[PDB]
């Protein structure tokens, strides 16, 4: 629900 | 404004009477800040599912100005690796994506 | 296009000869896709970080099509809960955030 990706 | 994406989109938000930095982030259903501390009324809610669930406080109907808009949302409180702005309060200050 | 946030933000991308969905996440640094078969040389790349990591496929100038736009970029193949298309590719259709 929060897909973030910082790798 | 017109913000490219060659970098992360970290704008300044007032929430809590606090200066905070957060990330616009459109994969993100909803707001997630941590270290603030909101007045008024607020329950439990469940997030994430990968793992388990992270527990967070819901706050309805939080005023809260991002880059300058005044708006007002949902914010959920509690620990997150980035303070993140969510769809929820991107619809509020009118933030659209443009190609 | 103009994408409005009340609904996820998915479109539809052309990659590997397959068509396929994927969500514009502003929050994500990299495009990370799952079921697709792509030709040409890669290396593994070690994502994510909470609880370990993911390892996926890392493969470079990948030409993919997304909603109508044929451009390039990197592209990391292997698990995912949902695909998603990252700044990375955003920057290279024009996609800004405005508001």
């Amino acid at each position: 629900g929060n897909f973030l990706q910082s790798r | 404004p017109q913000i490219t994406l060659w970098q992360r989109p970290i704008v300044t938000i007032k929430i809590g009477g606090q200066l905070k930095e957060a990330l616009l982030n459109t994969g993100a259903d909803d707001t997630v800040l941590e270290e603030v501390n909101l007045p008024g009324r607020w329950k439990p809610k469940l997030i994430g599912g990968i793992g388990g669930f992270v527990k967070v406080r819901q706050y309805d109907q939080v005023p809260i100005e991002i880059c300058g808009h005044k708006v007002i949302g949902t914010v959920l409180v509690g620990p997150t690796p980035t303070n993140v702005i969510g769809r929820n309060l991107m619809t509020q200050i009118g933030c659209t994506l443009n190609f």
